[PDB]
């Protein structure tokens, strides 16, 4: 459920999306006091969570939600 | 409440710099169609709602990659 790594959640995230569009969503949560961030995809019958925010990573994140707002809008 | 594009920019600039002391800023991402696509920013207090037309995507992704990574900040 929490993968803690990178190049697998994205990907099973990708599959789960291509499972069902209708219900498929991922939520982004940030908090600034705690400096983190947090990944959720929920497609109703799974959800999977990132914690770690790893502030490295934040173009790979925003790449990654607007990779899914292209395909929710082809 | 159901906002334009860009004002949608504002409002989510504002939230995020609300929360820098305490709170915590939602984005989901969904597919509404009644193609379009559905984005609401939350953070418990305030909720604002957003619809992008493909007429208009390529218009509102850079402006909100561009805000998106200015406002996080995390551990090095």
């Amino acid at each position: 459920a929490q993968y803690q790594t990178w190049e697998e959640f994205s990907r099973a995230a990708e599959k789960l999306y291509l499972a069902d569009p209708m219900k498929a969503r991922v939520v982004l949560k940030y908090r600034h006091s705690d400096g983190s961030l947090c990944i959720k995809v929920t497609d109703d019958l799974v959800c999977l969570v990132y914690r770690t925010d790893q502030a490295q990573d934040v173009k790979k994140i925003e790449k990654f939600h607007s990779q899914l707002m292209r395909l929710m809008v082809a | 409440v159901l906002l334009e594009s860009e004002q949608f920019l504002t409002e989510l600039t504002r939230l995020f710099q609300k929360c820098r002391l305490s709170g915590s800023v939602f984005i989901t991402l969904k597919k509404y169609d009644g193609n379009k696509c559905l984005l609401r920013a939350t953070d418990g207090k305030k909720k604002i709602s957003t619809v992008v037309s493909s007429k208009e995507v390529n218009k509102f992704q850079m402006a909100y990659s561009n805000l998106l990574r200015a406002n996080m900040d995390g551990l090095k």
